[PDB]
């Protein structure tokens, strides 16, 4: 859902100054911006 | 503002002492290329702790 | 006078150099050091130590000092 | 037992790795930020040792 | 010289700058003033 939602995970290095890191229990998964990272926690609230 | 192999990873060694090389991959480059390497290392902010400051803040 | 209580406070007060720098920057290259100081109108309010004393302790002491610890460093650095 | 062995080496051991990798990596951003980008420099060359 | 390796200039220059001392009496610091209508002078 986080890949479906408008974040990726790199092989070679696909991050950014402004973009901001998401953590899977100990296990990154991948980069937003704290914009988009503040909709995907919502909306994944929301859908919980 | 560092200067990497494009083969290999191997940083090389500085070019002050000779022409760049890696050890591994034994790579050749012109060294006048990136010659004067200009750093402009700065302190960071909140790092004296001042009488003036609360002056300042 | 209160003038001259503040003065004489200042006077047996004790001050480091760092607090009267301002951000120092350091460019690489040769190898080059710059201090920004303040202004000494701001730097004589809360202050009263001269230009010249600062010229004269900043060469001989701040060298002396600046030169002690890229020393230590650097010994550290040779094993 | 306490145990200390240096980050860039496990950081090498652990994938096949080229030094350029784990530097854009490290601080891939802001291309030359001074701080982090002298200290991955200094460890990077204190592990080539 | 060149062979030395780098050098953290700013943590160096910050050691050094708050190490240095302008004039310093040996063993004091902090002058303060506190109020009896009786100035006086409290010193660490
Ligand atoms: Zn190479």
């Amino acid at each position: 859902l986080l890949l479906s939602l408008g974040v990726d995970p790199p092989s070679v290095v696909g991050h950014e100054s402004g973009w901001g890191c998401v953590q899977l229990d100990g296990k990154i998964v991948g980069w937003c911006t704290y914009k988009l990272a503040k909709h995907v926690a919502d909306v994944l609230r929301l859908m919980k | 503002s560092l200067i990497f192999c494009s083969e290999c990873g191997n940083l090389l060694e500085s070019t002050t002492a000779q022409w760049t090389t890696c050890d591994q991959c034994q790579s050749v480059y012109p060294s006048e290329q990136f010659a004067n390497l200009v750093v402009e290392t700065k302190s960071s902010a909140s790092a004296f702790p001042s009488a003036l400051k609360l002056k300042h803040s | 006078s209160d003038k001259r209580a503040s003065a004489f406070c200042k006077e047996v007060n004790k001050l480091v150099l760092s607090e009267v720098v301002r951000q120092v920057r350091v460019t690489e290259k040769t190898y080059a050091i710059r201090l920004d100081l303040y202004s000494r109108d701001e730097y004589q309010d809360e202050y009263g130590v001269l230009q010249e004393e600062i010229e004269s302790t900043f060469s001989n002491r701040f060298l002396k000092i600046l030169n002690r610890i890229i020393k230590s460093y650097l010994a550290k650095s040779k094993q | 037992n306490e145990y200390l062995i240096p980050s860039m080496m496990i950081l090498k051991a652990l994938l096949e790795t080229s030094d350029k990798e784990i530097f854009e990596g490290i601080v891939g951003k802001d291309l030359g930020n001074t701080f982090l980008t002298d200290r991955v420099e200094l460890m990077l060359r204190a592990y080539k040792s | 010289p060149i062979n030395t390796e780098k050098l953290l200039m700013v943590s160096l220059v910050e050691k050094a700058c708050s190490e240095t001392v302008i004039h310093e009496i040996p063993g004091i610091t902090r002058c303060f003033s506190k109020p009896d209508t009786v100035p006086k002078v409290i010193t660490e």
